[PDB]
């Protein structure tokens, strides 16, 4: 659904990297 | 606790599986962008004909659709849909 | 649609039912014939997503299976054999 | 395991071909 939004919004963060996107969305899959 | 024959057999026959394919093997063209995640399920054909002369082959397939991160490196990266093709039915057959 | 999220997780690197051939399992006799030829194992699968990750077992272990080993015009036995199987997956370096 | 006991005995008859012995051992796949 806010939880696909979550990972959706994490994933257009350009400045961030793979394996600190990685962590961010695995917290949205963690607990969502 | 060791698995019986007719178990191995009728699920290692050839049918529709789960597969991991790489993005880049569905797309072989193109390759500026880059995809996440760099592989996707897809339902394949899997398994053996048992016999010399049979290849197993997919008879039905469909279309399912995902979204996929597209990104350009230092270009940009981007959210979009894309579709791929299926197995819905599979069998063996002659060559 | 199936959703970016589904997609990530049930994609990620994992431990799943793979069909692999006997005799690439066990290159030595390519005298014998097998029946099944191939076997359902859990392997790795998926992607770390990552340039420098591959994806490698961390811990693993041995099915046996009931299969026809058929030597041609000599004779076919039936019996057990072990394969390895792959309980789970690590994204390293 | 009866239903496995044909499926055993099916694939050890020598006189029987590929094709032949898979339906068979399908004829056991016909039940179980």
């Amino acid at each position: 659904e806010x939880c696909n939004x979550r990972a959706i919004e994490a994933a257009l963060d350009p400045n961030l990297n793979d394996q600190q996107f990685h962590a961010k969305i695995w917290x949205i899959i963690x607990d969502c | 606790e060791v698995v019986k024959f007719m178990d191995v057999y009728q699920r290692s026959y050839c049918h529709p599986i789960e597969t991991l394919v790489d993005i880049f093997q569905e797309y072989p063209d193109e390759i500026e962008y880059i995809f996440k995640p760099s592989c996707v399920p897809l339902m394949r054909c899997g398994g053996c004909c048992n016999d010399e002369g049979l290849e197993c082959v997919p008879t039905e397939e469909s279309n399912i659709t995902m979204q996929i991160m597209r990104i350009k490196p230092h270009q940009g990266q981007h959210i979009g849909e894309m579709s791929f093709l299926q197995h819905n039915k599979c069998e063996c057959r002659p060559k």
